[PDB]
């Protein structure tokens, strides 16, 4: 260290995640990913988290210990079981590592007929609505309220701060319900500026 | 005899009180140690400029003063006190009630010598330790052995030696083992000074009979021997830039120069000091220059050089006498009068008993000059008449400034003691002027004043006649005759329309100066004393003589004001510039503040010694006072001026055994609402409202014209990943089921989950307190998130959220303007939906009251009708 | 920061402001000295007729 | 009356030094030149200290309790002052030239970079009261050789960092005992050394060189040492650096270049977040907000201060100000806002609260000499030495017309008529009045009679006429409108510079040459009174001048005056450090005011020190431009002859303290001054002076408490005014209950009406009680309009207040009630569906 030194809540909403043991079963979605990411996933759990990491080809799930004589962090298990779930939920790698690194990043889970009883064209052309041509609105979307959102099929994923994630929940709604689209687009551009303000 | 309100600063204008100074070289350069009273000066040789004081004054006088590289010890009474850069680092207190004389340091031992003829000995604790603070013994001299110790003197090259000096002879101590090594053989007079000489082994001993001892300790033997016949030598000094001579002082106030190989005098500097005063008290050559500084008891500090020899050769014999280089001084006796030369707190006049008028100057101690009293020469020709000898004027009884026309003419009038006439000063040139004025009526001067804009002055004659002169010319021009006996004070406004006077009569003339009127008469109780005017307020304060100060409001000449309390005479008083108190001094050793609004004593002091004057600095930071002992000013800084005060009235009873906060303090706050059924809006700026409005188009315009180019890899989440504070809404955490479009329950936002509370318990209250304290972007954040989806039930607890806010009468404006943001954000949900019973019935009730708050369009309508009219036709 | 040269254009003496002073043979580009840690560093060198290396 | 005092300097935002940001984040600290400016952003308040320098500020500090600010100038003298209480503490010379001082975070200690040595020193208490030496050194530290450029204090008060231009950083511990922990030396750069910053968790070293490398230090193996682990560098092709800053909790680095461009860059990952060009003036300061997210630049050329938010790419401020340029000024007929003409061609409008330029006008090719506003307030009139006269509008902020002469002649001079539908101006190379139809823009006539050039123009408010003054040691008026034109000439003893026109209309005030303020009646065409000013106009010598300040014929004469709109007093300035303010019918001076005391200007002084002068002459004729190190600053650009007209570098000469033009406030008790430095606005807002009215010895603060307990609030009211006291008037104001305003109004003595309608106008303007006020109005004006009406000139001021409170705020809200209310009914009534 330089001379000059100084001298189990779940981050992901929606669903309940939760010597300590943490099991998160993998979609067979997922698995392929979850192969050629393995390298890049363990690393970090082990090293920073010091947790020990199994995960069973018979149950194909993945399987959190906390290490007595190494875990030192208590949240670290949870945390650790977050991660990993982001993973499993459709979220990228490097969004995932962000659960880690930050303390202050939530996942918000809603269904689209919790919304709204859709079912059939009405309910693709709400998925659609969501989606846009080419993911544009989608796109819109995270990079206005500065969020990451996954779009499995009528299962919604937003993963980002508290207020990001309340402003992309009141944006996705909007188009379920089927709000005219300048309302979504024109009020994304004041939701963008308003946050980044100071005052 | 602690004020409330001022605090004391320094003294001004005070150099030496008489004891020895000392002298410590640091490097090169070398410094002098005055002693002030009850504190101490240091000076730098080559300028001498003022470089530090004691921080704190010492309980009691200092007595002796050795100084020795950083360090400086000054002893007074039993205690005898370390200072570093005028920093107080040790004290050392000895063991008993005697008190220290004579202070010596040699090495790490420290030697006082109490009044009891003890020698007390300090040691430093460890060798590389800065000074001595461990006692180590006590060495006492009886009179067996010799009289009284005269001083402490070590000589060089003396291992733990210490040559004590007295009255009957010198003795050789050794403060290690605490043994008398050596008696000197008795002398037949009193001895009265000791100096080490520059040679080996010889000490400079001075006799009450005008002999100087070379005595030489190893040999103990008289080497040579000086005579001064009826002469008291009070100080030695050898010079040690090579050539030996010996600089011998008197108490008559007399500096004797030798030359030890040549036996002969070199000259003779003849009262350099005043005899009354103690004379030559110190004089000591600078180790290896030829500059001899020297002091007395008459508050001055000089200097001397000793120039090269003009003789090509024989430079030893043809020696130049000593020629005055340059000196610090100050006043002989306490000053009489003082006043403020400039608006500003730069200059300050003062005059004494000693004749002489000063300018100090309170931003830095050089520039004080005294003004020179050379005559200019008169206009008509005649010979100026008087005697040839010259001798000052006498004292300044009565002094009057003015800097309206600074640098033009004379601005400055005082009056002198038993004289017939009035004399001029001239500040910028620092010399008396050209013009004398005359009282004309065979009587002496009593009032001096003048006119703001510097043209006139007005004498007032102990026989009750007021003259008045033209400052630029010196010609009399009028002349008013009113008092028959004498004036006391003079004052004219600042418009040169109303002139004032008070004489020992008790009465009170109001003169017009312009027309020469007298426009009213006044009479008082007793005899009127002093007078000071004000002329931003035009109040007058007169120092009655039955103890009373009484204030007279000049544009209607009636009495407004009158303070009793003093306990005899009101030797002087000032008011303060704002014109918002008074501060007068009495004999009966007290300072009173009297608080003109309501008429009563705020603050009170007991000054050791009477207060002869005080004055206000017109910037009123700081208050100056003038006492019957001490030749220097205290200076007082008015604590007034960095807090308030209160007014409260002092305690009559308890000063003397010494010897409704919002009218207290003189401020008000405004109700945060007067009545209920009234209007009022927030607490805050009022560009809130507009800022909310127009957010948009203000934040349009704040936009760079080009845009910032950013690199590609940047990170996502940058602002969230943030080392740790912000308190923005986006930096917000949830507080501890079914998905809701609002929010999950534990996961909504704080002001939600006041809209849902408040609209069960049926009261927003902390709804629209939280709604209040919102940044403008935080509230436009909000209103856009309320739910727009049926029920619609967030939008229908808003809209009665601000009605209830409406009721209220308060911040009414942040609530038209929340409503305005409400229409703006879902006024196409609102529109749609009419027909709804829950919003309808809310936007009725909204109505309701808002319908009530359209009084306020009636009045503004109205005065605009009147104000527009009024003004113009 | 300085530069000297003898009167017989043999020897070369540099100063620096890494507080180092380099004596050079200039006839064959061979360092011969290097004083690398003076106090403070060194404005100027002269060198005599006689050969003294004076250093400020 | 006659108690004014320095408020604050508008027209200027930033001149040199470092500005600082409050701790709390809500003030901003902003040297402008010879005094301190303080800018409260959120509540839109601003004010500048009264305490003045010798000379240029050159770096400023406010410790974080917001109790104790510390200025030293160019010289190193220091000047203490308390915040809170706005006084000053103490004066200290440092002896060297400052470069940087700054708090330590725990508040204890303060460091200063002076020369080659690091001084340290302790804080004196701010409740202690004052002594003679307040400040108590703590240590010297002597290891740089050569200035330091600037340094940085640990976080937790332990450690400074120094950077000087020895190409080396170098570390100290301010605790003897925690020396061994830091005594390391940091070299490796190849330029100086702009800045040396800790990371938050303090494990970290960066330091920033000139030439645009950034070094990242780490403590570690090859046994443990300090090493350049990563390198980063800064690719401008010539641009170098010239201010960096760093905020450990957000890793923000702000870098403002000598092109006049700043990057932000978030280390350690030298990601390049953004970067902006403010214009092609070097970026001298950067300074950064507590929480991290408001960056202010300063660029002294053209005296630009800007605030950034970065965070969503906006202006908090964005300002830009004039020295030595302005020419003239011309205040709202509300009082609202101050406009001001430069030799740029900008003509700018600045707000007096928050003293920030809210609009700014760049037509004008050439300077533009003076500004006008017609008596509506809409429209505003605008002369340039570009031989044109210019019609702005406000509500639009077009130039909707034009006016240009036929001979294309310069213009000095303009006068527009009260209907604000002629429009003349005058010249100092035609010798004639040209006249225009504002409505058409045709030239109307051209008036002649003068054997000079026309050095002022003014119409009277009520009769319409038009005064015109000239070198011609004349004055003429002349009665244009009406079946026959007439023309009344009336002499004087000398050239006329200035002129004023009674608000009545029936006399007029003129400047002479010799020195003298000569008023006339116009309708008798004869003097009415003569006041004296040689003697007291303050003149100083320049350090150029061969002759003395007084033998000096340079400026003894008044170029700009104005009457007070109650018609008794005249302000008066000139090419002079000195602002004098007279009374009419006494002829006497009221005030004097000194313009500056900073001896950067060259007039200051009356008398300069003996010391400056060699054989060759006065030491600071000597140009030392060559000595500054960066070629911007030897270049010189100088044409030889040149006097005014041009850009600081062009004259070669010190600027000279001169006050252009002076007016009175149309609203408040107070006036403004444009000077070099900028405009001083002195105001009698503070009031702590006691002038009571018409005393007795039964009037007390303590009796008309009583009376107000008792509920005799007519006389609680009159003994409030008697002895004129605000906070006590305040009270009085507050507790009359509504039902008994009308009754109070109708019996309020004649006297006094003047001072409440004055106390109603400034409360109301920032008090709550809006409702509250507006019945008082209601009722004064209906119960003595009348006497109002009669007595215009003594109740004008109080009157405009009054309807500038009105009209800005009262309207305000009734504006957004009113549109609610329709957006309201819009809603309801019609039929949304589908
Ligand atoms: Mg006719």
């Amino acid at each position: 260290v330089a001379p000059t030194a100084l001298k189990g809540s779940s981050r992901i909403i929606g669903i309940n995640n939760t010597f300590e043991s943490r099991k998160i079963m993998v979609p067979p979605h997922r698995m392929t990913p979850l192969r050629n990411s393995w390298t890049k996933i363990y690393p970090p759990l082990v090293e920073h988290l010091k947790l020990q990491v199994r995960m069973n080809l018979k149950t194909k799930s993945v399987e959190l210990r906390t290490n007595p004589k190494f875990t030192t962090d208590p949240g670290a298990l949870q945390k650790g079981a977050d991660f990993i779930k982001a993973f499993t939920l459709g979220f990228d790698l490097d969004d995932s590592i962000a659960l880690l690194r930050l303390d202050d990043l939530y996942i918000e889970t809603f269904e689209v007929k919790d919304v709204k009883t859709l079912t059939g064209d009405h309910l693709s052309r709400a998925i659609g609505r969501i989606a846009g041509k080419d993911g544009k609105t989608k796109f819109a979307i995270e990079n206005a309220t500065r969020t990451r959102i996954v779009l499995a099929d009528s299962k919604i994923h937003i993963l980002g701060g508290f207020t990001h994630i309340r402003m992309a929940r009141e944006s996705v709604v909007s188009l379920i319900l089927g709000s005219p689209p300048g309302k979504v687009y024109g009020n994304l551009r004041t939701v963008a500026s308003r946050l980044k303000e100071r005052y | 005899k602690n004020s409330k309100i001022f605090s004391p600063f320094r003294i001004i204008g005070n150099v030496s009180n008489g004891v020895p100074f000392a002298t410590g070289t640091l490097g090169s350069t070398f410094y002098i140690v005055t002693c002030v009273g009850k504190t101490f000066q240091i000076y730098d040789a080559n300028t001498l400029h003022l470089l530090f004081v004691s921080e704190k004054e010492t309980p009691s006088s200092i007595v002796a003063l050795s100084a020795h590289f950083h360090y400086v010890y000054a002893a007074y009474e039993n205690k005898v006190g370390i200072y570093k850069r005028g920093i107080e680092e040790h004290l050392l207190e000895l063991e008993t009630d005697a008190n220290v004389e004579h202070l010596c340091i040699f090495g790490d031992y420290l030697c006082a010598s109490t009044d009891d003829n003890s020698i007390f000995i300090y040691k430093k604790s460890d060798p590389q330790d800065k000074y001595p603070s461990e006692f180590y013994t006590k060495l006492t001299v009886t009179e067996i052995q010799g009289g009284e110790i005269v001083s402490l003197q070590h000589l060089a090259t003396y291992l733990n030696k210490l040559t004590v000096v007295t009255k009957s002879n010198v003795l050789l101590f050794n403060v290690r083992t605490g043994k008398l090594v050596f008696t000197s053989n008795e002398f037949p007079d009193q001895i009265t000074t000791a100096e080490p000489a520059p040679v080996l082994d010889i000490i400079a001993l001075g006799t009450v009979t005008g002999e100087v001892i070379m005595f030489n300790m190893r040999k103990g033997k008289r080497i040579r021997t000086i005579k001064i016949p009826q002469s008291r030598i009070s100080s030695l000094s050898f010079r040690t830039d090579g050539s030996s001579h010996l600089s011998v002082g008197t108490s008559s106030g007399d500096l004797i120069f030798y030359d030890l190989d040549r036996r002969s005098r070199i000259h003779v500097l003849k009262n350099i000091h005043r005899e009354s005063y103690g004379g030559v008290t110190q004089a000591t050559f600078l180790n290896g220059q030829p500059i001899i500084v020297t002091s007395g008891g008459d508050n001055s500090l000089k200097e001397y050089v000793f120039d090269p020899s003009l003789s090509q050769g024989s430079g030893d014999v043809v020696v130049q006498p000593p020629r005055y280089l340059r000196s610090r001084g100050g006043h002989s006796q306490p000053p009489s009068y003082i006043a403020f030369a400039d608006s500003q707190s730069h200059f300050m006049l003062s005059a004494s008993k000693d004749r002489s008028l000063w300018s100090f100057s309170l931003r830095k101690d050089a520039q004080s000059q005294e003004m020179s009293q050379r005559l200019h020469k008169k206009q008509d020709g005649g010979r100026v008449g008087g005697s040839t000898i010259k001798s000052k004027f006498p004292e300044i009884v009565a002094l009057a400034i003015e800097n309206a026309r600074i640098g033009e003419w004379e601005n400055i009038i005082t009056a002198h003691k038993d004289e017939k006439f009035a004399r001029t000063w001239d500040m910028r040139n620092k010399r008396v002027g050209r013009w004398t004025f005359d009282t004309t009526d065979d009587g002496f001067v009593k009032s001096v004043a003048m006119s703001q804009c510097g043209n006139f002055g007005f004498i007032g004659s102990s026989n009750g006649s007021i003259t008045i002169y033209n400052m630029q010319s010196g010609i009399l021009r009028k002349k008013y005759k009113l008092h028959k006996r004498a004036v006391t004070g003079i004052s004219l406004d600042g418009m040169n329309r109303k002139m004032v006077s008070c004489g020992l009569d008790g009465i009170v003339g109001f003169y017009d100066f312009n027309k020469s009127t007298l426009l009213g008469k006044l009479k008082l109780d007793a005899p009127i004393t002093a007078m000071v005017y004000h002329r931003s307020s035009d109040l007058f304060a007169l120092a009655l003589d039955d103890l009373s100060i009484v204030v007279i409001d000049a544009v209607t000449q009636r009495v407004v004001r009158q303070l009793w309390g003093h306990s005899n005479r009101i030797t002087a008083f000032d008011f303060s510039p704002e014109g918002r108190w008074i501060v007068s001094a009495s004999l009966d050793s007290t300072i009173r503040t009297w608080d003109l609004p309501t008429g009563g004593c705020i603050d009170g002091i007991i000054v050791d010694n009477v207060a002869t004057n005080v004055k206000f600095s017109p910037n009123g930071d700081l208050l100056a006072t003038t006492h019957v002992t001490g030749n220097g000013i205290c200076i007082w800084t008015n604590r007034a001026q960095f807090k308030t005060v209160s007014t409260r009235t002092i305690d009559e009873s308890e000063f003397a055994r010494m010897a409704l906060n919002d009218i207290d303090f003189n401020t008000y706050t405004s109700l945060e609402q007067i009545d209920k059924e009234l209007l009022t809006l927030s607490i805050g700026p009022r560009s809130k409202m507009n800022t909310l409005l127009h957010l948009d188009v203000i934040r349009k315009r704040s936009k760079p014209k080009e845009a910032p180019k950013k690199s590609e890899k940047l990170p996502f989440f940058l602002q969230l990943s943030g080392e740790k504070v912000r308190e923005g809404i986006a930096h917000e955490t949830p507080e501890e089921n079914k998905f809701k479009v609002t929010g999950r329950l534990g996961f909504e936002s704080h002001f939600t989950k006041q809209l849902r509370e408040g609209s069960q318990s049926k009261d927003y209250s902390s709804l629209l307190a939280t709604l209040i304290n919102f940044s403008p972007a935080a509230v436009d954040l909000e209103i856009r998130s309320l739910n727009s989806f049926e029920p619609f039930d967030e939008i229908v607890w808003f809209i009665d959220a601000l009605t209830q806010g409406l009721k209220s009468n308060k911040n009414f404006e942040l609530y038209e303007t929340f409503m305005s943001l409400l229409f703006k954000a879902h006024g196409d949900v609102i529109h749609a939906n009419n027909k709804n019973q829950d919003i309808a019935s809310a936007l009725q009730n909204w109505e309701d009251v808002h319908k009530k708050e359209d009084r306020l369009d009636d009045l503004v309508k109205f005065c605009m009708g009147v104000a527009a009219f009024v003004t113009t036709a | 920061n300085s530069i000297a040269i003898d009167r017989s254009g043999y020897y070369m003496a540099t100063t620096g402001a890494d507080r180092s002073m380099k004596i050079w043979d200039i006839r064959n580009f061979k360092q011969l000295h290097s004083v690398e840690s003076l106090p403070t560093p060194g404005t100027n060198v002269s060198i005599s007729d006689t050969g003294l290396l004076a250093l400020s | 009356k006659s108690d004014f005092k320095f408020s604050n300097l508008l027209g200027t935002v930033y001149r040199q030094g470092n500005i600082t940001f409050s701790d709390d984040g809500k003030q901003l600290l902003s040297p402008v030149g010879n005094r301190v400016s303080v800018f409260d952003l959120i509540n839109n308040k601003s004010f500048t200290f009264e305490y003045e320098h010798r000379k240029n500020i050159a770096a400023i500090d406010l410790n974080k309790q917001g109790t104790l600010l510390i200025s030293i100038d160019e010289d190193g003298r220091a000047i203490l002052v308390n915040f809170k209480a706005r006084n000053v503490l103490h004066h200290f010379n440092f002896k060297e030239k400052c470069s940087a001082v700054k708090f330590s975070p725990d508040g204890r200690l303060f460091a200063l970079a002076s020369g080659r040595f690091l001084q340290i020193w302790k804080t004196p208490d701010v409740n202690k009261d004052r002594q003679f030496a307040p400040f108590v050194r703590h240590r010297v530290h002597a290891g740089h050789f050569q200035d330091i450029t600037s340094l940085t204090w640990s976080q937790d008060s332990r450690f400074i960092l120094t950077t000087s231009k020895d190409l080396s950083a170098k570390i100290w511990s301010v605790d003897s005992e925690e020396k061994n922990l830091a005594a390391t030396t940091f070299n490796g750069h190849r330029d100086y050394v702009m800045g040396a910053f800790f990371s938050h968790d303090q494990e970290k070293i960066y330091t920033v060189s000139k030439d645009g490398a950034v070094f990242v230090w780490e403590f570690t193996k090859r046994k443990y040492s300090w090493r350049i682990t990563k390198k980063h560098f800064f690719y401008a092709n010539q641009a170098k650096v010239k201010c960096v800053t760093f905020h450990p909790a957000t890793r923000l680095l702000a870098v403002g270049f000598t092109s006049g461009e700043f990057r932000l860059y978030d280390l350690p990952d030298f990601t390049l977040i953004q970067q902006l060009s403010m214009g092609q003036n070097p970026v001298n300061t950067v300074s950064v907000n507590q929480t991290g997210e408001w960056l202010a630049f300063g660029s002294s050329k053209l005296g630009q201060l800007l605030v950034y938010e970065w965070q969503s790419e906006s202006y908090i401020l964005k300002q830009q100000g004039h020295f030595d340029s302005t020419n003239s000024l011309a205040y709202s007929p509300d009082g609202s806002r101050v406009v001001t003409a430069s030799e740029d061609g900008k003509i700018k409008v600045w707000d007096i609260t928050s003293g920030f330029c809210l609009a700014t006008f760049e037509e004008h090719t050439s300077s533009v000499t003076a500004v006008q506003f017609a008596k509506r307030g809409q429209v505003m009139f605008s002369s340039s030495l570009d031989g044109t006269v210019r019609a702005w509008d406000l509500i639009r902020y077009r130039n909707f017309r034009t006016f240009t002469g036929t001979e294309r002649i310069q213009f000095n001079c303009l006068a527009v008529d009260p209907s604000g539908e002629v429009v003349c101006a005058g010249s100092l190379d035609n010798f004639d009045i040209h006249v225009w139809s504002v409505q058409t823009g045709q030239l109307l006539d051209a008036l002649s009679g003068h054997e000079g050039p026309v050095s002022c123009l003014s119409f009277s408010q009520e009769n319409s006429v038009l005064a015109s003054a000239s070198w011609d040691k004349t004055i003429r008026i002349w009665s244009i409108f009406g079946r026959s034109q007439q023309v009344e000439p009336i002499e004087v003893y000398s050239d006329v510079l200035a002129l004023s026109m009674r608000p009545d209309g029936k006399e007029v005030a003129v400047s002479t040459l010799k020195g003298q303020i000569s008023i006339f009646n116009i309708e008798d065409a004869k003097q009415v009174g003569n006041i004296d000013c040689r003697k007291d106009i303050i003149s100083g010598r320049f350090n150029q001048d061969r002759f003395t300040a007084k033998n000096s014929e340079r400026s003894k004469f008044f170029t700009t005056i104005h009457y007070s709109f109650d018609g008794m007093a005249i302000v008066a300035g000139g090419n002079n450090n000195s602002i004098c303010l007279y009374d009419v019918p006494n002829e006497v001076l009221l005030k004097r005011f000194i313009v500056s005391r900073n001896m950067a200007l060259n007039g200051t002084l009356e008398f300069l020190n003996s010391k400056k002068m060699t054989e060759a002459g006065s030491l600071d004729l000597i140009d030392d431009a060559g000595e500054n190190s960066d070629l911007e600053d030897r270049i010189d650009n100088s044409l030889p002859g040149s006097q005014r007209g041009g850009d600081l570098s062009t004259r070669k000469m010190r600027p000279e303290v001169r006050v252009t033009s002076v007016q009175f406030s149309p609203t408040a008790n107070a006036f403004a001054a444009a000077s070099t430095e900028g405009l001083l606005i002195y105001s009698t807002n503070d009031t702590i002076l006691f002038d009571p009215f018409d005393l007795d010895v039964d009037v007390t603060p303590h009796s008309t408490v009583e009376a107000l307990r008792e509920k005799q609030f007519l006389n609680a009211l009159v003994m409030a005014f008697r002895l004129n006291e605000e906070y006590l008037i305040n009270k009085v104001y507050e507790a009359i209950p509504i039902k008994e305003i009308p009754l109070v109004a109708s019996n309020i003595p004649a006297i006094y009406l003047p001072r409440i309608l004055k106390f109603i106008g400034d409360f109301a303007i920032e008090s709550q009680h809006i409702e509250f006020n507006l019945i008082w109005i209601k009722a004064l004006l209906s119960a003595s309009g009348g006497y109002i009406n009669e007595h215009k000139y003594l109740f004008s001021t109080a009157m405009r207040s009054i309807q500038r409170f009105i009209v800005r705020v009262a309207k305000e809200v009734v504006n957004t009630t009113t549109d609610n209310k329709y957006t309201y009914r819009f809603l309801v009534s019609t039929d949304g569906s589908m």
